[PDB]
């Protein structure tokens, strides 16, 4: 579930600014905001993306090294014939 | 919309006021921190950023900032000085020009509640009970209120030239005139008891009779001037105190509010006096949020988080 | 206002009255003209100037007060002060 997390916020990346040539007074104003906007909605994406990967490697850390044996393995070696 | 840290509890944010037939949004605001030893008013400049222009020291925490015009902005100090940061538009540097240091005081310091900003005026309110109205280039104040009421002011709206109304700590809102005589308020509007505490008061742009106003539980009253001496409608919102609360200038059935939870609430009524659709710009996470600005398309608000969110598309 | 031609010459006595001197003062940090897009990205020129008349940093000034010359040279601002 973490990992799903992880790649759905990696996947929704905020794009660049549209560009278009030959701008007018108000088209410029208009892409000088769209790339002040984009300076902190990359930040918070690149932020984010790294809060969940840090999560999510902690995560498959947990579920790897497990103490007392492993990961699907039976501390217990004393229970019946479940060979199946 | 993005946020921006700049380590200081930013406790006021007011957009800049554009020129008089202007097309474009709001890109410079002001800032005011506080609940430091080393409080500062810069002022920023604009996924988004924004970069800091000029700055300057404020002795005591800045509980209220207003621009008076494009190049003026009052600020009220927490020891009672009511000092205008006169910013400087040649050189775009912060200096201050005139300073009115017994604007709020107890004969102890007084700390500064509210400020109204209204060219060429300057309306204030203090702890102590006295509402002083100075003017630019002025060393004294011109009428000065001296109310004897047990509590205290937390906000100031002005509905009239020159006729404002201010909000105690006991959830009344009295309205006062600077040519009467007396000290003395011509109405007085309460809620229920005086367990609620007002702390924002806002009058609306189209009307100069309804105001909107945010006590100490999350409430949102709308109240009027002349419909009796209580609230037209008490509709409930967040869980804490309100902190701000002020609608837009364009339209006014846009309004937004913040509260101490950590919600920036933006009401939709698309009257006030009469189903109302709410969205949090904000979500959790954060702390309290201190102020909000609203200029149209842009908003502007702090938090206590040493925070500051910005948004130039709220309807885009 | 009613079209771009007061923008223009407004733009074009502010750039006349800045180049007075060694110093392109004047008007240093005092310009903002904000309106719309188009009627506010044709005065990127006159703050790109006032940018490079007022700080320089190695030839990054010197290229970007080259680029706005060539900008202006270009039957786009005038051809005054240019």
């Amino acid at each position: 579930e973490t990992f799903n997390e992880w790649f759905k916020h990696m996947n929704s990346v905020p794009q660049k600014p549209a560009l278009i040539p030959q701008p007018t007074f108000t088209e410029k104003v208009a892409h000088e905001h769209k790339e002040k906007k984009y300076e902190m909605d990359f930040g918070i994406w690149k932020g984010h993306l790294d809060a969940l990967t840090a999560d999510v490697k902690e995560k498959m850390y947990n579920v790897l090294l497990f103490v007392d044996g492993g990961w699907m393995v039976d501390v217990r070696e004393d229970a019946k014939e479940d060979h199946e | 919309i993005y946020a921006k840290f700049v380590s200081q509890k930013i406790s006021k944010t007011r957009w800049r006021p554009l020129p008089p037939g202007s097309l474009q949004t709001a890109e410079t605001f002001a800032t005011g921190s506080w609940d430091n030893e080393e409080n500062y008013i810069s002022l920023w400049s604009i996924e988004g950023d924004h970069q800091l222009l000029c700055d300057i020291r404020h002795h005591g925490d800045v509980m209220d900032l207003q621009f008076f015009d494009q190049e003026r902005i009052v600020a009220a100090s927490s020891t009672g000085c009511v000092t205008v940061f006169l910013h400087h538009p040649n050189n775009q540097t912060l200096s201050v020009n005139q300073q009115w240091t017994t604007a709020h005081y107890h004969t102890s310091s007084a700390p500064c509640t509210g400020v109204v900003c209204n060219n060429p005026e300057i309306v204030t309110v203090g702890e102590d009970g006295r509402i002083n109205l100075f003017r630019a280039d002025h060393k004294e104040a011109v009428r000065t209120i001296d109310n004897a009421d047990s509590s205290t002011l937390h906000a100031v709206t002005f509905l009239r030239t020159p006729e404002i109304l201010t909000v105690n700590s006991i959830g009344q809102l009295k309205i006062w005139d600077f040519r009467q005589q007396g000290n003395e308020p011509s109405q007085i509007l309460s809620l229920t008891g005086d367990r609620v505490p007002l702390h924002c008061v806002d009058r609306h742009p189209n009307q100069q009779h309804v105001v909107a106003t945010g006590g100490q539980d999350g409430m949102l009253s709308i109240w009027d001037v002349r419909q009796g001496t209580m609230p037209v409608s008490l509709l409930k919102a967040h869980e804490a105190e309100m902190w701000e609360v002020h609608f837009h200038p364009s339209n006014p059935e846009h309004l937004f509010t913040c509260s101490e939870d950590g919600s920036l609430w933006h009401w939709d009524a698309s009257s006030w006096l009469s189903r109302i659709e709410i969205t949090s710009l904000l979500p959790s996470r954060s702390l309290s949020v201190n102020t909000l600005d609203v200029l149209g398309p842009c908003l502007v608000c702090g938090t206590d988080a040493e925070a500051i969110y910005v948004t130039r598309h709220l309807f885009s | 206002a009613k079209d771009a031609a007061f923008a223009t010459l407004v733009s074009d006595r502010f750039l006349r009255d800045y180049c007075e001197r060694g110093c392109f003062s004047d008007l240093d940090l005092i310009d903002n003209l904000g309106p719309a897009m188009m009627l506010s990205d044709r005065l990127t020129f006159l703050g790109k100037y006032r940018e490079f008349h007022r700080m320089y940093g190695e030839k990054r000034f010197a290229d970007a007060a080259s680029l706005l010359l060539s900008l202006m040279t270009s039957r786009i601002a005038p051809r005054s002060f240019w």
